């Protein structure tokens, strides 16, 4: 009984059916074990950090503090309350000041207490072989007050309470920072820098001048990309692709705020008036990839209220 | 000439070959095993 | 084809018959050595859990 | 009860798969 | 026939040569034999 | 094709067998070196651990 | 005859030629063997 | 193909067994030199470490 | 006749020409010799 | 006659412009003998 006797008797027609059936039957086990495979043996998601005082940085792996230097840390706290010599950290009490210096100065730079001062006696200045490296580190520090008390605060409260420390350039080295890596360095030239010469309100403009050439649109898609790459977000994170001149996203005025900042940082701290003397940071010119790294907030700035109220953007 | 028994053949040793490719590879690449360091 | 068997006739020639009967061999030998790794790699590192 | 319904409407299409099989192959 | 002897052979070849680069470029890419330099 | 035993006939030509043969014995060769390449690898550094 | 002697010949020496030179070039760029200016 | 041994007279011509008595000899040649240049080599600088 | 002897004679010139030209630049350009302004 | 006596007079000159112009130009963007301007 059947409508299809040239499918359901003939030997080669029945075996449509049975062959149709496996092939079906087959792909789906196919793609139902391959899935299961894959999805029991990958990893579990890679979850962030949450320190109190840090975005996406860790100081509380902690070995790089002696064992034994802990201690002298508590007998000097127990000796004094309040701190004899401090020129920039005006307003803390020592129990602070130390709780400060092992949390954010350290934790920054990775390095013990003997890197900086004398474990016998803190307080003393210039009686060991490290005190221009203490030196260094004043200078660094109303480095970091001054660029928090000068563009940071001009930032509107929407992008967030987040203020440079010590941990946003140096990112856990205590020398041997390097901006301009070769990763970085992917599509452009590896003798390319950013052009800390010119003004940043107007200086990379170039859509309808007439005065210029490909030449000048090529070094302002190369500081684009570098731009790009800081961020990590393409780009359309500043920029309305149908306008570039336009300003629109309200990111296009915080990358002026920090063009501002970088080169303020080029001119007072990295090289005036020469870099090989009188010059902190070792002449190692900044870039948008040394804080950032990849991420529109830096993975090294501080939350909101952390930092030492004379560091604050807030004083 | 009959296709069935080719087409099938081929079909069969392309899709198992594929198979094993990507299935050593997702395992490499997983980290969970201490293979090939680590 | 007068290898093939009676009811195989239809389905099958005189030669692929012998490369039908190499295939499944092989088959057999890599699902006995599949069997043999996947209980080594089970004792090694289980991963179910 | 994800598994226990599985398992049941797999087993009905199999039990049903093989009944009209063997009704037409026959 | 189904497959000629000669397309078997040009397949099983370059699939042979194909599988050892790949196999010495991962294992010489993984670092893990110490092998010209580490 | 009067070289090929009964078997194979239906398959294999007579200038294809004596390839055939030089292939097969390549292919032990290789896979003999490969098993020693293998020993002598692992008893240098184990990849497993 | 399943393969050409003339095809055969054609296929090995292009094959030698490209393996010897991409040994080179590997040898020389891993900086192991002190040849050229270390 | 007179000067074919009986064996090989269904793979090869008359002239290219001469094409492939000199190929032998060049890889065998070129074996030899090989295996110098290795052991040279190794005895400059061992790569396995 | 397996080969043409003007295709044998082509192809080994090109290759050797090739190799010359290639070897003189990859000393020239390694800077061991002191040759051509050190 | 496995050449014609064009084709040798071609090449021949040919190879030769083409070696003379690229030594030139690679002596003189060597900056090593004072040429046009040191
Ligand atoms: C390590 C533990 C891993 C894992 C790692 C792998 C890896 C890795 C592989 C598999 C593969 C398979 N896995 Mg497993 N697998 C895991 C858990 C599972 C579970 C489970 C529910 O837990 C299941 C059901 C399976 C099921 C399966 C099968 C689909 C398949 C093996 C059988 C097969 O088809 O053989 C049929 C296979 C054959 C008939 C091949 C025969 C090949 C012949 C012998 C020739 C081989 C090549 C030869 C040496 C080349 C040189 C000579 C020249 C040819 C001349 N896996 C876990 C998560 N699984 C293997 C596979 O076959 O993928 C396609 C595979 O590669
Ligand atoms: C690239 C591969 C090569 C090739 C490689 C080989 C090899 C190699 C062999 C043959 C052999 C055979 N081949 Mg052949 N062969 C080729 C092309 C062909 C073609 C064709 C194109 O028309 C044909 C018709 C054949 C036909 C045949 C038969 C005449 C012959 C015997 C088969 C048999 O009985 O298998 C029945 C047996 C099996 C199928 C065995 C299956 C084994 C499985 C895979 C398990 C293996 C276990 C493993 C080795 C254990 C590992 C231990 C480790 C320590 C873990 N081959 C291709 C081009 N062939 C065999 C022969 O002549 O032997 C004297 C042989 O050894
Ligand atoms: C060192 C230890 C490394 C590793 C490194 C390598 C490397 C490196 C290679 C392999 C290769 C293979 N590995 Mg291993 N391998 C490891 C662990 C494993 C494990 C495991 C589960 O742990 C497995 C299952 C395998 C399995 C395998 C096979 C697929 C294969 C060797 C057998 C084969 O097919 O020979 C069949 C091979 C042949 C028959 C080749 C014969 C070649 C003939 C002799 C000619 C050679 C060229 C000749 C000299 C040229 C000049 C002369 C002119 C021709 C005239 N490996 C670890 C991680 N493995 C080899 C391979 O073949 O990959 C495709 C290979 O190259
Ligand atoms: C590029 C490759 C060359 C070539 C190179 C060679 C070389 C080289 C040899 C031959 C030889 C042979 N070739 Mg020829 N030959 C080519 C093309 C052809 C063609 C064709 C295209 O039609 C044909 C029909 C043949 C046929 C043949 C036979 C006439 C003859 C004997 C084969 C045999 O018995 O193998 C059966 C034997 C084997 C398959 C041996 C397998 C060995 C395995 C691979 C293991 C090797 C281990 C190794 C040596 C040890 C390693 C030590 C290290 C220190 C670790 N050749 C091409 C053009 N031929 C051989 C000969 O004349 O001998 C007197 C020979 O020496
Ligand atoms: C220095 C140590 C280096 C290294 C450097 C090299 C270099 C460099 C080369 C090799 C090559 C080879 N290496 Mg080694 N090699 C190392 C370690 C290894 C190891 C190992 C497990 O440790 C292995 C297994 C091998 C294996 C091999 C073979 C694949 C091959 C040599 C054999 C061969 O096929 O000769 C067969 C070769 C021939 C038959 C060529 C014959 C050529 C004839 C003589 C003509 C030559 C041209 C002539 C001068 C031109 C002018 C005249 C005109 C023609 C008229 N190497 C380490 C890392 N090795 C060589 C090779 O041939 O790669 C393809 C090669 O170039
Ligand atoms: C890294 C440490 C060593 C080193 C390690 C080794 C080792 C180890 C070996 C070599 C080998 C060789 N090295 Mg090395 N090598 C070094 C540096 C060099 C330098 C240099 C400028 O410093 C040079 C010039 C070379 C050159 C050479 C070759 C002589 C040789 C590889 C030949 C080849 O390509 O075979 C592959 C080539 C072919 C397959 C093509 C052959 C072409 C034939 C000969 C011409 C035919 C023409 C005709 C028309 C063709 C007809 C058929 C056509 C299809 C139509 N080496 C350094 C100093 N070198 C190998 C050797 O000894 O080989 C014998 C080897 O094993
Ligand atoms: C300075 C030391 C350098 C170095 C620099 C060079 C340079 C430079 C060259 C070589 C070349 C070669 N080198 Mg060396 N070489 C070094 C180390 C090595 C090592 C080693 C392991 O240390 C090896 C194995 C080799 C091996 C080789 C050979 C592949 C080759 C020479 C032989 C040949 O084929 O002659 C066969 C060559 C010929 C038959 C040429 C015949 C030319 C005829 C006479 C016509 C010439 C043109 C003519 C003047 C034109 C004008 C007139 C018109 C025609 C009318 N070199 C070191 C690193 N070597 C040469 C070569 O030929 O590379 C392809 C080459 O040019
Ligand atoms: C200045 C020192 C420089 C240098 C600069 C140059 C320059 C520059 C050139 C050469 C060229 C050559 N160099 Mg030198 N050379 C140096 C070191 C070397 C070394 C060495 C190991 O130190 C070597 C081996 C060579 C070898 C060579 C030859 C390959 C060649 C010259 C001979 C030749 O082929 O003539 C054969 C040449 C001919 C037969 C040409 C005949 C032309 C006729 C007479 C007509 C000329 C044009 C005519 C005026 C046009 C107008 C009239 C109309 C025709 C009607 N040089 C150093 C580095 N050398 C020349 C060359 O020809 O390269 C291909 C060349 O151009
Ligand atoms: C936090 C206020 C802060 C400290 C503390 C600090 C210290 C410090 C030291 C000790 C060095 C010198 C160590 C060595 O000898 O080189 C050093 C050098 C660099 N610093 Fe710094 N620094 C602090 C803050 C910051 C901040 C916020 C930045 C980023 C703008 C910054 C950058 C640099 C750079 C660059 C150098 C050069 C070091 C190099 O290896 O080249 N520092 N800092
Ligand atoms: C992405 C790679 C990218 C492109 C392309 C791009 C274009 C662009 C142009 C053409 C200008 C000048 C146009 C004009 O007439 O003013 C310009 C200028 C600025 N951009 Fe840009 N820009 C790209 C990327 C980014 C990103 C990701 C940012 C935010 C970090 C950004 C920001 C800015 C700023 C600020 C300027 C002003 C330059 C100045 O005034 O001198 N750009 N960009």
């Amino acid at each position: 009984p059947t409508l299809f006797p040239e499918i359901t008797n003939t030997v080669r027609g029945r075996f449509y059916i049975v062959a149709g059936i496996i092939s079906v039957v087959m792909a789906v086990a196919s793609i139902a074990i391959f899935w299961w495979i894959f999805y029991t043996i990958t990893p579990a998601p890679a979850p962030p950090l949450q320190n109190p005082i840090y975005v996406n940085y860790t100081q509380e792996p902690t070995d790089y503090i002696s064992a034994e230097s802990l201690a002298a840390m508590n007998a000097y706290i127990q000796a004094n309350p309040q701190p004899q010599a401090v020129q920039v950290l005006k307003g803390m009490t020592t129990a602070q000041i130390s709780a400060y210096m092992v949390a954010q100065v350290s934790g920054g730079l990775k390095v013990d207490c003997s890197y900086c001062h004398n474990i016998a006696n803190f307080a003393q200045q210039d009686g060991y072989p490290n005190a221009a490296k203490k030196v260094t580190a004043r200078k660094m520090m109303l480095m970091s007050a001054d660029l928090n008390q000068n563009y940071t605060a001009k930032l509107p409260a929407s992008v967030g309470g987040y203020q440079i420390t010590c941990a946003t350039c140096h990112n856990g080295k205590a020398a041997g920072l390097e901006p301009y890596p070769i990763e970085i360095m992917n599509t452009l030239p590896n003798d390319w820098r950013l052009p800390l010469e010119l003004d940043y309100p107007g200086g990379l403009v170039v859509t309808g001048r007439k005065d210029v050439s490909n030449h000048e649109v090529e070094q302002n898609q190369f500081a684009m990309y570098h731009m790009n790459v800081s961020m990590g977000q393409g780009c359309t994170f500043c920029h309305n692709a149908r306008y570039f001149p336009s300003y629109e996203i309200a990111q296009k005025n915080h990358s002026i705020i920090m063009l501002q900042m970088t080169k303020h940082i080029q001119e007072t701290y990295v090289a005036p008036g020469g870099r090989i003397a009188d010059g902190i940071m070792a002449g190692k010119s900044p870039s948008c990839w040394l804080c950032h790294q990849g991420a529109n907030i830096p993975p090294g700035a501080a939350k909101p209220g952390q930092v030492p109220a004379v560091l604050s953007s807030t004083p | 000439r009959p296709f069935e028994f080719r087409t099938s053949v081929v079909v069969s040793t392309l899709l198992g070959l594929v198979m094993a490719l990507l299935i050593h590879f997702v395992v490499l690449s997983s980290g969970a095993f201490n293979w090939l360091r680590a | 084809n007068d290898l093939v068997p009676d009811q195989w006739k239809p389905l099958f020639n005189n030669a692929q018959w012998l490369v039908h009967d190499i295939v499944v061999k092989t088959i057999y030998g890599g699902l006995i050595i599949a069997v043999i790794a996947h209980v080594l790699c089970w004792a090694w590192t289980p991963w179910i859990r | 009860m994800a598994p226990f319904l599985m398992a049941f409407f797999t087993i009905v299409l199999i039990v049903a798969t093989l009944y009209f099989l063997s009704m037409i192959m026959s």
